[PDB]
DNA sequence: GGGTATTCGCCGTGTACCTCTCCTAGCCC
DNA sequence: GGGCTAATGACGGCGAATACCC
RNA sequence: AGCGGAGAGGUA
């Protein structure tokens, strides 16, 4: 019950080992395991509180129930070890004994395990050549198995006994299938598969062969006997892993392993009686089924009765699932030294530090108090340092308040979706039960102060400090590791004041004059002797970096801008900061200030710069009220007019003339222009509605209204969010799709009815339910995101490949989505046009733009030569840190983390429009009868270029579309040159590749076209070859069909247009023009919603994706198995440098879904942590692999360092 | 709410959940990935096993805060004992090589 | 921790070898100029390298 | 013979926190 | 009351199993 | 005296 000497025996366990291994279990070593059998079910007896003999809670088997005592009393000293009595044999150990050791049950009937056969690949039905229906009607008693195999009933039975004359033994049950486990021999019965794939050619028969060839290779590698499937002595849980837990009263609360192992020792008992007392055979028959279902309910429940309101658990209901022990016990674990509280934002402190409440403090760093108690000598023992704590003196504060002066805490907001979730701060004690933190952190944390709370952590140890301050403090966190962009951006606060400051008007007090610097204008702000803002022509000094070159220059500026050159470094120009402070203004000025200046001036510059937007906005005082929101004054008039022109169309309408669909089209067509004529006479009153005056002369200029400035300086809605509050919300939508006819002719200033306020819900729930389900969604595709790519980590400095992609631009036949200055920042080139394996920082960007280059040679991460990972070269320049990827830092978990987060917040004439010129490439003209030019070609690229070099758009050229100029011709903007005549789901569909609705079906190779054959019920397509035969298939008969007969295929062209399928686009050409369009799609997607993520993060992904590889020769392996790159490219060097000269064959790449990458990994610990335990673990039970320990999962859940990060060189000394 | 040393289970040697019974904050899922995602094997390491998890390192590392020394002992948690001893009682043998 | 990443192209080489000295100063060593801001501004004052590390654990091997 | 065409079954569906009650039960003296 | 005594209001994706026209 | 599982409600 209590054990006091106990907890001192330290260094009591090492456990130091090298690999796991799983394998199936022998009865031996399952009669070696226990202690002892078990007969009658009963945990705990009545009317006494003793542990019941030979029970489920026994003391004979597992052990005691109190340390150094038994159960009568006969040895109740310490000094008694290892004597067990004779009336109650209990061995006088430690109570830790009753969780290690177990009990077995001895059953008299064999059964078999329901893993290895409910289960889809089932080892039984592949090991005795028979199906699953057969299996299943043999092992519950109602069929019968001769010993050649099968299904046999009673009648048939009694039939070949009547002719036998007991010659021909049949048996039934679980004795027939351990006989035909038993006396099989699977050396000869390979080289019999063999003969039968030899002689059978058939495409499943070989799937079915070369998995049973598989099968038993694997069992004759590992040792495992094929009749440890089935088992005879079944071992149990021990004691102390379940509890009885009391209830209130004297009672016991329910437990569900118990009462199914109470079901089982009570059948099994009664199942003996019955075979000794020698029943007849049909109730020995029942009482055996009833066994097997009580076991195989026992082993799996749900899975074939599901027996009882509430089904309860079992042995693999508790590990595989959401309460499973992977997911609640092994990965996440509750954890001590925490605590919550409300965030509460405070303004006079710095980025560095946060506000922490004192009672927390003291709660939390009580061991560091009660150690430097000690240290100072106040108080003699705990105990009184205890008691003088909890009497709460006044040195106990002193105390707590030296004791953390630089021991730095983390913080942690509990729904976390990058990896900025976690940062690190110096804490300081404040008064108040609110934890205080810095207004800039909260933009990474995405945390509103509405009532959110975020749990606190306190790292104790010597190294964990030092790895909270060097890498994970505030100040070392700038920038997203999604993109470039710096997350210390001003918040709704500070870029207010900053554009209040930051402008200018016509004519204010004060202007005209000349001042002398910086401090001549504080000097005369303060008395209100100038205004905040004039046109004043003032002089700075500002220094030159190439390097200091100090210059004095002078500028015309407003007075606050001025005002704002005093707080920005010397290395920044007055020129990036005379605009007007906007939202990507003060980001561009803030990316500039830590590109080529450095770290710590960017951090007091991001410190001083909130404070001065502080201190003008509480200044400024700005309101928004019913006198600022203002009405257009021609909004009734055009509204008049659309009434009467509606109720004209509805008059022609009703009177007989145009039906109602096109008269609804129309309707909502010029309610959609009034919506849009009332939005612009909104924009317009709003914008130039203040006036002023210039010397007598009025003049125009930008209003200062309340809401255009928080329309115009950010960090708010956009226009369409003054359209509501201005004018008219235009049309609502439906739930079912449509838009309602009627529309709002009223904004939120004037009053509102019923029937728009209920147009309005239906748009307004629908969203709700849209952010609902795509949390939902975002959650389940990041923790796939996470556990699809988890090994790649920076191992090594160069892999000495130099294949590399082609980078280039992408148009779509607009304007532009990236230039060539946002895809190759950061990257590595392969070969030169700018030398090659060089970095691209800023200023090499810039040099090459100038250069007019189309397409740089760029090494990708998909194409690298390392081992278990990627090298620093390959993957380029790291997005959070400025600086180059170190050695050891993982990417695949920064990738995953990256793309999973912004998923919460997601859902006939061509006329050109640039002035330049016209390329052709992947076009053919022919000559018209008119003497026009008219281009013939499946797919057409007609593309521009610009004066820069660079093509502004591109279009497509269909087969026979009339092109109105040549190559190289002037085209001006406007002109017509083209004449020819006729979701997260969408993310997640890439990820787990799956097959589209309609797929478009490619082409076989590069042949010529040939005439359609004759159908059999399904079109078959011939194509033409040079000297090969012609590669005929199927085709759908549903849709349409377009094959050209006088024709030529290109290599790999489409002939049925729709989505492309991915496996296909990868047996065509390769990788190359699948990870592109992959990129493309998921670019497109992502810049249609709104969110830039950078293309190595999708390009770690795709190359995590396609790592299982097929072969079409045995050269040493098997033909049909599916092995990693790594592992292939090793045994083909070996087998071409040690064996012969070329002695291996070559591989051909195959795709795989994201869970089926997931799933078929080379260890088995990390692929059953998440999906399907118990295949994988029915997989690994009879493949008996070992785990070479190598991950960022299976070192967690073991419980040793990472492989990543600081604990590198641990594993490089280890190995 | 805080807590530094509080009551442990019995199938796991863990600590409670909840502002009543001086139940610890849960470590989540997510939280682990953005400290694998820093690297600091060393403040991940000492925030699974030394902290909530071993019968041992739970009560070294206090004597070794409490004394003034700097000597931690890592070893396996409870919870894979508990994890294995859960697989062996399924007549399938894992034994850790 | 800004000084620090100009004398070391490592951040995580930083994080150990702070760690290597981190664990001197509590059995008692004499600074050079908390034992964590000790030791990092020992590292970015260009004083405190590997060899010298070294040479401090073979002296407290020998002397122990 | 044979090569897919439905068809049945297995797999899964975010994180963290706060509060409350109710559990094994039943049956002839 | 008492003391031991034993439902039908989920939905999508993927792999094996007959099976039916050819 | 510490430890359990279900049902409902609420914040982010
Ligand atoms: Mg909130
Ligand atoms: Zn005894
Ligand atoms: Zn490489």
């Amino acid at each position: 019950m209590k054990d006091l000497l106990n907890l001192f025996n330290q260094q009591r366990q090492t456990l130091d080992f090298d690999a796991i291994k799983i394998a199936l279990a022998s009865p031996d070593l399952i009669r070696s395991w226990s202690y002892g059998e078990v007969k009658k079910p009963e945990t705990i007896n009545y009317r006494t509180f003793k542990p019941e003999r030979d029970g489920l809670f026994c003391a004979a088997i597992f052990g005691p129930i109190k340390d150094y005592e038994c159960l009568c009393g006969k040895y109740k000293r310490m000094k008694h070890r290892g004597v067990v009595c004779e009336k109650c044999g209990t061995e006088v150990t430690l109570a830790k004994v009753r969780r290690e050791r177990m009990g077995h049950i001895d059953l008299a009937s064999p059964v078999a395990h329901i893993w290895f056969l409910k289960s889809l690949p089932s080892r039984i039905g592949l090991m005795l050549d028979m199906t699953l229906r057969d299996i299943e009607r043999v092992l519950y008693f109602e069929a019968y198995v001769v010993t050649r195999r099968q299904l046999l009933t009673e009648e048939q039975y009694l039939t070949a006994r009547q002719e036998y004359n007991d010659d021909f033994d049949a048996a039934m049950g679980a004795e027939a299938v351990y006989e035909l486990l038993r006396t099989i021999d699977l050396q000869s019965e390979m080289t019999r598969l063999r003969e039968e794939i030899a002689s059978t050619g058939s495409e499943t028969k070989l799937k079915r062969l070369t998995k049973r060839i598989k099968l038993i290779e694997a069992f004759l590698e590992s040792g495992n006997r094929p009749e440890w499937m089935v088992m005879t002595v079944l071992p149990v849980l021990p004691p102390d892993l379940r509890p009885l837990v009391p209830l209130d009263g004297g009672r016991f609360a329910t437990s569900d392993l118990n009462d199914l192992y109470r079901r089982v020792i009570n059948r099994n008992n009664r199942l003996r009686r019955l075979l000794e007392l020698n029943a007849p055979d049909i109730i020995v028959r029942n009482e055996k089924r009833m066994l097997q279902e009580s076991v195989d309910a026992l082993l799996d429940n749900g899975r074939r009765g599901r027996a009882i309101k509430r089904p309860l658990k079992s042995l693999a209901d508790m590990i595989k699932g959401k309460q499973g022990r992977f997911r609640q016990n092994l990965l996440g674990k509750r954890v001590d030294y925490s605590g919550r509280s409300v965030i509460t934002v405070g303004p006079y402190l710095k980025l560095h530090q946060c506000g922490l409440p004192k009672k927390m403090a003291l709660e939390l760093f009580k061991p560091f108090v009660f150690a430097k108690l000690q240290r100072r000598g106040l108080a003699t023992t705990i105990k009184a340092a205890k008691k003088l704590v909890e009497r709460e003196e006044a040195e106990v504060w002193d105390i707590l308040e030296e004791v953390i002066r630089e021991h730095p805490v983390l913080l942690n907001r509990a729904p976390t979706l990058h990896r900025l979730g976690i940062q690190a701060f110096e804490p300081v004690l404040i008064e108040g039960k609110a934890i205080q933190l810095h207004p800039l952190v909260c933009t990474a944390f995405n945390a509103d102060f509405d009532g959110d709370q975020m749990a606190v952590h306190v790292p104790l140890s010597l190294e964990a400090q030092l790895e909270a301050r060097a890498l994970m403090m505030s100040t070392n966190n700038i920038l997203s590791p999604a993109n470039g962009e710096p997350i210390i951006v001003p918040s709704q606060d500070v870029v207010l004041g900053l554009y209040y400051m930051s402008r200018a008007l016509e004519n204010k007090k004060g202007e005209g004059m000349v001042f002398a610097n910086t401090s001549e204008v504080k000097r005369a702000y303060d008395n209100r002797v100038v205004e905040l803002h004039a046109k004043v022509k003032v002089r700075i000094t500002q220094v030159d970096v190439d390097k200091r070159t100090s210059g004095t220059s002078i500028v015309d500026t407003t007075v606050g801008r001025a005002l704002l050159s005093e707080i920005l470094p010397e290395g920044l120009p007055f020129q990036l900061a005379n605009t007007e402070m906007t939202k990507k203004n003060i980001s561009r000025l803030i990316n500039s200030s830590y590109r080529l200046l450095g770290l710590k001036d960017t951090v007091v510059f991001a410190d001083k710069l909130m404070y001065t937007g502080y201190a003008y906005a509480t200044r400024a005082g700005v309101s928004i009220g019913i006198d600022d929101m203002l009405i257009p004054d021609e909004k009734k008039g055009i509204l008049t007019e659309a009434e009467a022109e509606v109720l004209e169309i509805q008059e022609q309408y009703q009177s007989g003339l145009v039906t109602a669909g096109e008269r609804y089209n129309k309707v909502v067509d010029i309610w959609s222009r009034t919506s849009e004529r009332i939005a612009k006479a909104m924009m317009d009153t709003i914008g130039t509605e203040k006036v002023e005056n210039a010397k007598g002369e009025t003049i125009d200029q930008k209003s200062m209204n309340s809401l255009y400035i928080m329309a115009d300086s950010g960090a708010r809605g956009s226009q369409a969010q003054i359209r509501q509050l201005a004018g008219m919300r235009g049309l609502m939508a439906r739930p079912d799709g449509s838009i309602i006819e009627t529309p709002i002719k009223a904004n939120f200033r004037e009053g509102l009815n019923v029937q728009e306020y209920f147009n309005s819900t239906h748009g307004a729930r629908k969203g709700l339910a849209d952010t609902a389900l795509k949390t939902a969604n975002s959650g389940y595709l990041t923790r796939r995101l996470v556990d699809v790519a988890q090994d790649v980590v920076i191992t090594e400095i160069d892999c000495g490949t130099t294949e590399g992609l082609i980078m280039t631009p992408i148009v779509e036949g607009g304007d532009v989505v990236e230039p060539l200055k946002e895809r190759v920042l950061g990257r590595v080139v392969a070969e030169d046009v700018v030398t090659r394996n060089t970095l691209l920082d800023e200023a090499w960007v810039a040099k090459l733009e100038d250069a007019s280059v189309q397409s740089v040679k760029v090494r990708s991460t998909i194409s690298c030569e390392s081992s278990f990972g990627v090298c620093a070269r390959c993957y380029g320049r790291d997005l959070a840190r400025g600086h180059q990827v170190n050695i050891g830092e993982a990417v695949g978990v920064i990738a995953a983390q990256s793309i999973g987060e912004p998923g919460t917040q997601l859902t006939d004439n061509i006329t050109v429009k640039t002035t330049g010129s016209v390329k052709f490439n992947n076009l053919k003209s022919v000559a018209h009868a008119s003497g026009s030019l008219v281009a013939v070609s499946r797919s057409g690229e007609l593309s521009v270029l610009d004066g820069h070099g660079r093509e502004r758009e591109r279009y497509k050229l269909p087969y026979g579309a009339t092109i109105t100029a040549k190559d190289g011709d002037a085209v001006k903007a406007g002109q017509s040159v083209a004449n020819w005549d006729p979701g997260l789901p969408r993310v997640a569909d890439l990820f787990e590749a799956r097959k589209p609705k309609d797929p478009a079906i490619l082409a076989e190779r590069s042949g010529i076209i040939s005439f359609g054959k004759d159908t059999k019920g399904k079109q078959r397509l011939i194509i033409k070859d040079t000297d090969g035969s012609e590669h005929e298939e199927l085709i759908p008969k549903y849709r349409q069909i377009i094959v050209f007969e006088g024709e030529h295929v290109t290599k790999g062209e489409t002939v049925v247009d729709g989505e492309p399928s991915p496996q296909d686009i990868l047996r065509l050409l390769g990788v190359e023009p699948l990870a592109a369009y992959l990129v493309k799609e998921i670019q497109d997607v992502y810049r249609l919603q709104g969110v830039k993520i950078n293309d190595k993060h999708i390009e770690v992904i795709t190359r995590q994706m396609l790592r299982k590889v097929e072969i079409v020769d045995q050269g040493n392996s098997k033909f049909l198995n599916g092995e990693q790159v790594e592992r292939q490219r090793v045994i083909e060097e070996n087998a071409r440098l040690v064996k012969r000269n070329e002695l291996p064959a070559k591989y051909d790449p195959v795709l795989l879904g994201i869970t089926k990458a997931s799933l078929a990994t080379e260890s088995f610990i990390s692929a059953a942590s998440f999906q399907e335990t118990t295949r994988v673990l029915t997989e690994a039970a009879v493949r008996g692999t070992r785990d070479n320990l190598r991950g960022l999962k299976e070192n967690v859940i073991v419980g040793r360092l990472i492989p990543a990060g600081t604990g590198l060189a641990y594993h490089a000394g280890r190995r | 709410h805080a807590r530094s040393t509080g009551p442990y289970s019995l199938v796991t040697q863990q600590p409670l959940g909840g502002k009543a019974q001086f139940g610890g904050q849960r470590f989540g899922e997510m939280e682990v990935w953005a400290l694998e995602a820093y690297g600091a094997a060393y403040t991940l390491q000492e925030m699974l096993t030394v902290k909530s998890d071993d019968v041992q390192g739970r009560n070294q590392m206090y004597k070794n805060i409490v004394d003034g020394e700097h000597e931690m002992v890592a070893g396996m948690p409870e919870s894979f004992n508990v994890l294995v001893k859960e697989i062996r009682s399924l007549a399938i043998h894992m034994e850790l090589e | 921790v800004e000084d620090c990443l100009e004398v070391v192209n490592n951040r995580f080489e930083l994080v150990m070898m702070a760690s290597k000295r981190a664990r001197q100063l509590a059995n008692g060593v004499q600074p050079l100029i908390k034992p964590t801001v000790m030791a990092l501004r020992e590292i970015a004052a260009r004083r405190i390298d590997n060899a010298l590390i070294d040479e401090v654990e073979k002296a407290e091997r020998e002397r122990a």
